[PDB]
RNA sequence: UGCGAAAGCAGUUGAAGACAAGUGCUUGUCGUUCGUUAUAAAUGGCCU
């Protein structure tokens, strides 16, 4: 519905992460989300047609 | 598995005088407007340029009609005596006109107030005034003085060249395309004279004999010229200087003639020729100048014209009558938020590796009778055959299909007098036609053999067989008679 | 046939005609896998 | 000068036995399901399902054993692989000849021909689940009678032995 | 190799030993429906003769259409003659002309002979 | 060819096949293909069999 | 710019080992270059890969063990942990791992039979035995501040001298453990240090279009070979008969008889790959044996393709044309142009 | 680095899916194109593309048979009464699922769908199933390969979303 | 069924056995045989 409306929630604490995403993180109108089966990659598509890729260093 | 075949409409063997692709094009000049002028409309001309308005000369005035509006938009009434031409130049900026007084006036097209140039060609009437197609600066004038002066717009005091040698009125002048030096004139002597402006001139290179007073001379192609005079029009070849074809299907003296090429019709080229008998007829030069269409008007036609090749809009056919009537026939030619959300529909996969198409083309919607046959509704398919406003040929197909499927008795079981009369009413009319006579016999034979008992007790059905008996007896007389004319015809051969 | 030969059909629907190293061991092994 | 030679093929072969229904089709689809083997009256054609083209044809005339055997007999079944033992097929004919042929390659001139011993029996059908083979045979009111044997290959004698189970 | 199957022509390639096409050349109840019970007594139009011009650009076909039984017009066969074309790249023949009752009514065409290359460039035929 | 769905007694159809269906069979570990035998009963002079292998997913001839 | 981080043909030039990244893990795979085997069996794709189970772990060096020399073909992989992995491609598993005591990454490796030499980021030499699987000796030579490259001079059947380069090139004697001769190398770090023949070895640096041919015995630059763009790979044929260098722009430059105005020589033949539609396909590696040249390019994303060409007959400027998918109408073998089924009969239409 | 940077899209990315084993990412949208990228994190080049004429993509997803690991397939769907399957380079093997076997009324679009694994306990065989959203509470379950209609599930009210959970029983 | 043209011209459609039903007798049948050229009817109609 709106821009930058993506949140990551830690389980089983159920606490929303604070450091990321930030005001400068480019997400746009998020319309697709995917996690890689392994490697901790996060793919986010938006209305602009741009798939942006992030890596979670923990995995 | 294969898609279901569409039911094929019945087509009987061809009859004489079928519609031709040339006729189907010319019938589209439908919308007819009759305008009445004060005197005979002598000449009609079309502007070579967009929007292709046409100018009609009648009495002492010249009027320019809008192509789209089909109404007068400009009027030139400055002429005191009769006016005898309104041709435009190739650029379309100027239109020249002649007068009975002999004065030739050149006006700015679409500015009747301004007169650019006025030339006193002669003391006698000037019937023809035509701009040279290749060269804009030179203007040709032919008068009853029997000399066709070649004027220049720049020098209006003396003619550039004075072509002579005609022993009678010269009322026709033509410029041969691709031959700017050549000029053709046709007099009532019956001779078409060719002159070369490059040479000294004033003496024709050669003359072509038409044997009747020439009413108009037109150059269809660079090497052919068509000249209409007397009761026929003949086409001459300049290279051979002999007539290739002659067509005299007209009754009165042909008066005007026009030629249009490379227009969107099936025919590449057309030749329209007024008759003075009320007829303007189309001939095709590609088929030995054979007639292909015609129109009939109230009175003699003095002038005809058709919109140029590059009309770029609705086409026009104009006919001019001596009664003062002008006949015109015309062939007419959300939010930004939502769009950004749904944005990919325009893309056609131009940058993609593989393009895959499986959409089946949309087939024409099937009619009710076809749906019933497909769904094996034999009785309902028969009912759809006899409905108000059903095409006669389309009614014949469903009857043939049911016969072909072998379902003729099956379609006739659950019926009484109330629902049998529609079939018998059509049979009463279908028996007359040769195409549907044989099919009517099969269906009427079954209904009699299947409803003999119902016939006796039902009065209304009975009259349907008395009158049907009357008609089949009438068809017998026609079929017997056709055999007799056949027999005598064999005797002649 | 429009060439010299003739074709004939038989009622069994038969149309006859009357007319005039270590690397090498590796290459095998890699293909198997 | 002139010579006569067969060129094209013939009708697809069928289990032309009235009683059997649902077993008329003798064609088999390979284990990998990449090609379909269809017996004809004069050959065996292997078609590639993906490309829809006849990759291989085994003509009985070309082979001497097949020419002697079929050129009247007809294939009663095709079984993928070889019973005796990756592109092998075992062909059972009505008389009882068992022929191990190979597709996807070049046909060998000496296949593993065998012969099941049948006493006035016409082989009708064969089938298997896991290494176990049964054969159905016809013996003679215009109605035929059927017998069901167990088929096994003994390596010592290299022969097919038949043991009665039902009738 | 062209086989005139009943109401249809099979185009069969004997070099590759595979069928290349199956085309319906006549009207009739061909694949509109599956005939059952009494409908199975119906006879579809039979392609009696099929020939090619020497050039090979034209196909000439002759067909007999049989009326259904138990009608007045149940003994008058219909004889149809058709001329088809196709480009070499294409695979389907296109009907270009149709003649209903050639030679008269109920009179068969017993022989068809396409014309030689000399006369009209093989664009003619004789029917007898 | 009629696929009777026995759970609801419904049926799916594949009509206008080239000939009457002598034989049907479901061929595959997951029923990927259907093998059919067609007869073409128009030709009374001979029995014209045609073997058809259909892709069950979209009922298109995989191999005729 | 290239998905293939590193690549290396085998000495015979029939199999290519390439390392690429799958998600965040590097995978090592071997592919066959030739279109078909000697037996005539068609060559097929090799799906098996060696995955590095750690995202941090990376391959810094790859070196083939000569196929003829050893019974099992092996590729020796240097890694950034500071240990060397011996990889048997057939078993698709790492048979043995040579570990140095330290944790510094390995910059280069080279092999002569059982001998195996490497250099760490600490500028420390090491010696290893493949047969014995032991660390024989390790030492540090003074004045070798950096070491990006290591090559062993082919003198007889034993190693007596080593070539090393960081930005300048140095020759070191193993027993003396000291420098012997120093060559003025490139400004940038040296990238290739192959030895063409005796007393002639070529040298090239990162982001440089020039190769220096140095004389080992004298120490003077015999020639400078120049490419049209920056050089990435180098392959030498025979004994200085021909040199092929893969430029950074995706072209291949061949130098014919570089060892015969004279100081600077330009490439004689240039080879390019362009698809039928018009896109240019870069070349990332090549191999040149006697008279045939093997070109490798990537289709799809990471799939290597190969082509064998006889460079002798090729004209000077030659572009290979390849059919790559572009606006392909998708034809199914079960349908005709209009999508109608092939089994279906054509209907009758007047 | 962005996945789409190499070959940008002409619409919104309606669906994303990572291949279960290979390092491939799949994209789809109303541009009617299926673009597959090789995600490495640094280059992310495009493996292949597939334009489906007149077939907007609302959801797409990889599928690999749980038994036969070699079988890889891509299912895509939109606001249409059919569905596409792409078996996994001269041409593409595309099948269209468009038949519901008497249940067309309950299903007027395939746009919301999901793929799962179903074990046939009476034979212990495993196969894929395609689940769809119906008109009024209906979920239509189809065989992934043959396309046959297997079973239907009905709830009261408007069906909004559904998901799938697996519960192991024994070995 | 034979011949012929399509029209038509000649000529056939028999016996035994077994079964069912009704009452040894009557009728109808035949995934039975020998010989001669030799009405139908289980509510049951074609995809996307």
């Amino acid at each position: 519905a709106v821009k930058d409306a993506l949140r990551l929630v830690h389980l089983p604490s159920c606490s929303v992460f604070s450091n990321w995403p930030t005001s400068g993180t480019p997400l746009g109108k998020v319309t697709s989300v995917a996690f890689s089966p392994s490697g901790g990659l996060l793919a986010v598509g938006n209305e602009q047609g741009k798939v942006r890729l992030w890596k979670l260093n923990h995995y | 598995s294969t898609a279901r075949p569409r039911i094929i409409t019945s087509k009987a063997p061809l009859l004489p005088q079928q519609t031709t692709p040339e006729q189907r094009y010319w019938r589209q000049y439908t919308s007819a407007q009759l305008v009445k002028e004060h005197n005979s409309v002598t000449h009609i001309s079309f502007n070579p340029q967009h929007p292709h308005d046409f100018a009609v000369t009648s009495s002492t005035r010249v009027q320019i009609f809008s192509s789209r509006t089909r109404q007068v938009i400009k009027t030139f009434s400055r002429f005191k005596d009769v006016v005898y031409s309104a041709s435009f130049r190739s650029d379309g900026k100027l239109l020249c006109a002649g007068d009975a007084t002999g004065l030739v006036s050149v006006y700015d097209s679409y500015n009747p107030r301004t007169i650019l140039l006025s030339i006193n060609a002669s003391t006698h009437p000037t019937h023809v005034t035509k701009f040279h197609t290749q060269d804009n600066k030179i203007l040709a004038t032919a008068s009853d003085d029997r000399v066709t002066r070649l004027w220049d717009i720049s020098n209006a005091y003396e003619p550039q060249l004075e072509l002579t040698g005609a022993t009678d009125y010269v009322r026709t002048l033509s410029f041969i395309p691709a031959a700017p030096h050549l000029v053709a004139t046709g007099s009532y002597d019956g001779l078409i004279r060719l002159y070369d402006t490059r040479s000294s001139g004033s003496t024709p290179i050669y003359s072509l004999n038409h044997d009747q007073p020439v009413e108009n001379v037109i150059a269809v192609s660079p090497t052919q010229i068509v000249s209409c005079g007397g009761n026929n029009f003949k086409v001459w070849d300049l290279t051979s200087n002999k007539k290739l074809y002659e067509r005299g299907n007209f009754n009165k003296a042909v008066t005007c003639l026009d030629y249009v090429e490379n227009f969107d019709s099936p025919m590449q080229s057309a030749l329209i020729a007024s008759s003075l008998d009320g007829h303007v007829k189309v001939f095709d030069p590609l088929d030995n100048f054979q007639v292909k269409f015609g129109w009939k008007f109230s009175g003699p036609v003095l002038s005809c014209a058709v919109s140029p090749s590059t009309a770029q809009g609705n086409r026009h056919l104009v006919a001019g009558l001596s009664s003062g009537l002008l006949a015109i026939r015309t062939k007419k030619k959300k939010s930004n938020n939502f769009q950004r959300m749904m944005r990919g529909s325009e893309y056609q996969g131009d940058q993609e590796h593989i393009i895959h198409n499986d959409k089946v083309r949309s087939q024409r919607r099937m009619r009710a009778f076809e749906r019933n046959i497909n769904q094996f509704k034999w009785s309902e398919a028969l009912d759809n055959a006899f409905v108000p406003g059903m095409a006669k040929e389309l009614t014949l197909t469903v009857l043939q299909e049911l016969r072909k499927r072998g379902k003729v008795r099956v379609a006739l079981y659950g019926r009484d007098e109330s629902t049998l009369e529609p079939l018998l009413n059509w049979c009463l009319k279908g028996i007359e036609d040769v195409r549907s006579a044989s099919i009517v016999a099969d269906w009427v034979a079954v209904v009699l053999e299947l409803y003999g008992n119902t016939l006796e007790s039902s009065p209304v059905l009975q009259e349907l067989m008395i009158d049907l008996k009357t008609k089949v007896r009438h068809e017998i007389h026609k079929s017997k008679e056709a055999q007799r004319i056949e027999g005598m015809l064999q005797l002649l051969t | 046939n429009y060439d010299t030969d003739f074709i004939f059909l038989d009622i069994e629907s038969t149309l006859g005609v009357v007319g005039t190293s270590n690397s090498d061991i590796f290459a095998e092994q890699l293909h198997k896998l | 000068q002139y010579k006569l030679s067969v060129v094209s093929g013939g009708k697809p072969a069928l289990n032309n036995l009235s009683s059997v229904t649902g077993n008329k089709n003798i064609a088999r689809l390979s284990q990998d399901q990449r090609n379909y083997i269809i017996p004809f009256n004069n050959q065996i054609k292997v078609y590639s399902v993906e490309t829809r083209q006849c990759v291989k044809t085994l003509k009985f005339a070309n082979n001497s054993l097949l020419s002697g055997i079929f050129l009247n007999e007809s294939i009663v079944k095709i079984l993928l692989g070889d019973i005796t033992v990756a592109h092998l097929i075992t062909v059972f004919t009505n008389n009882g000849h068992v022929i191990v042929l190979n597709y996807k390659g070049k046909l060998v001139e000496s296949p593993k021909h065998f012969k099941i011993s049948l006493a006035d029996e016409k082989l009708a059908n064969v089938f298997h689940s896991e290494g176990n083979y049964r054969i159905l045979t016809t013996f003679k009111n215009s109605l035929q009678s059927y017998r069901l044997y167990a088929l096994t290959f003994d390596d010592a004698k290299k022969q097919f032995e038949v043991a009665h189970q039902a009738e | 190799l062209y086989f005139p199957h009943i109401s249809a022509v099979q185009i069969f390639d004997f070099y590759k030993n595979e069928q290349v096409n199956y085309q319906y050349l006549t009207s009739g109840v061909n694949n509109s429906m599956g005939k059952v019970r009494f409908e199975l007594n119906l006879q579809d139009p039979i392609i009696t003769d099929l020939k090619f011009t020497k050039d090979g650009q034209w196909m000439i076909t002759y067909e007999i259409e049989y009326p259904p039984n138990d009608l007045l017009s149940s003994k008058d066969l219909t004889h149809i003659l058709k001329f088809w074309t196709k480009n070499d790249n294409e695979t389907n023949w296109n009907l270009k002309t149709k003649v209903i009752n050639p030679h008269g009514i109920s009179v068969p065409i017993t022989k068809i002979l396409p014309s030689p290359r000399s006369v009209n460039n093989s664009q003619g035929c004789l029917t007898a | 060819m009629s696929l009777w769905q026995l759970e609801t007694n419904s049926q799916q159809f594949l009509p206008r096949l080239n000939g009457i269906i002598i034989d049907c069979q479901v061929l595959g570990p997951q029923g990927n293909y259907y093998s059919l035998i067609l007869q073409m009963t128009e030709n009374n002079s001979n029995s014209d069999y045609q073997f058809l292998l259909l892709n069950a997913s979209d009922l298109t001839s995989k191999l005729s | 710019d290239s998905p293939v981080l590193q690549s290396a043909y085998d000495p015979s030039g029939q199999y290519l080992c390439y390392v690429t990244v799958a998600l965040d893990k590097q995978r090592v795979g071997v592919q066959p270059t030739q279109r078909a085997t000697s037996s005539g069996v068609d060559t097929v794709w090799n799906e098996n890969f060696l995955y590095l189970e750690d995202s941090k772990l990376k391959v810094t060096c790859l070196k083939w063990v000569n196929l003829a020399s050893s019974d099992t073909v092996a590729i020796i992989l240097g890694m950034n942990n500071g240990e060397i992995w011996l990889y048997s491609v057939l078993a698709n598993e790492v048979t043995y791992k040579f570990t140095t005591g330290n944790s510094y990454e390995i910059k280069d490796i080279d092999l002569m039979g059982n001998q195996l030499w490497c250099i760490d980021s600490s500028d420390a030499f090491y010696q290893f035995d493949l047969l014995q699987f032991k660390l024989l000796q390790h030492f540090r030579i003074n004045n070798c501040v950096q070491l990006n490259k290591l090559t062993i001079v082919p003198a007889g059947d034993s190693v007596a001298q080593l070539l090393v380069a960081s930005h300048s090139i140095s020759l070191i004697d193993i027993e003396e453990k000291k420098v012997v001769m120093t060559f003025p190398g490139h400004v940038s770090p040296v990238s290739t240090l192959q030895v063409i023949t005796n007393e002639f070895f070529i040298s090239g640096a990162e982001g440089d279009r020039f190769l220096n041919v140095y004389d080992i015995h004298s120490g003077m630059t015999k020639c400078v070979l120049v490419a049209e763009s920056d050089i990435k790979e180098l392959s030498h044929s025979g004994q200085a008969d021909s040199i092929a260098v893969t430029t950074e722009d995706g072209s291949l430059e061949i130098f014919v008889d570089p060892l015969v105005g004279n100081k600077s020589k330009k490439s004689s033949k240039k080879i390019q790959i362009v698809s039928k539609d018009g896109r240019k396909v870069p070349i990332y590696n090549a191999f040149i044996n006697k008279d045939l040249l093997n070109v490798s390019w990537l289709q799809n994303a990471t799939m290597p393709y190969f082509k064998n060409l006889q460079w002798r007959e090729i004209p000077n400027e030659y572009t290979v044309e390849i059919s790559l998918n572009w606006n392909n109408k998708n034809k199914s073998a079960d349908r005709d142009l209009h999508g109608k089924d092939l089994a279906s009969a054509t209907n009758y239409v007047e | 680095k962005d996945a789409n940077a190499s070959h940008p899209s002409h619409s919104a990315i309606q669906s994303l899916s990572f291949h279960p084993s290979k390092p491939l990412l799949l994209t789809g949208g109303y541009d009617k194109t299926l673009r597959i990228y090789h995600i490495d994190g640094k280059t992310n080049h495009l493996v292949t593309s597939l334009h489906l004429v007149g077939s907007p993509i609302q959801t797409c997803t990889f599928y690999t048979s749980l038994s036969n690991q070699n079988q890889q397939n891509i299912f895509t769907a939109g606001r249409r009464r059919y569905m596409h399957s792409w078996d996994l380079s001269q041409t593409a093997k595309i099948e269209k699922f468009s038949r519901l076997y008497g249940h067309e009324s309950t299903q007027r679009s395939f746009e919301n769908f999901k793929v799962a694994h179903l074990q046939n306990s009476q034979t212990n065989s495993v196969h894929g199933i395609v689940l769809l959203q119906g008109n009024n509470g209906w979920i239509n379950i189809l065989h992934s390969t043959s396309g046959l209609w297997l079973m239907g599930c009905k709830i009261e009210g408007v069906i909004t979303d559904f998901c799938i959970d697996y519960q192991p029983i024994s070995r």
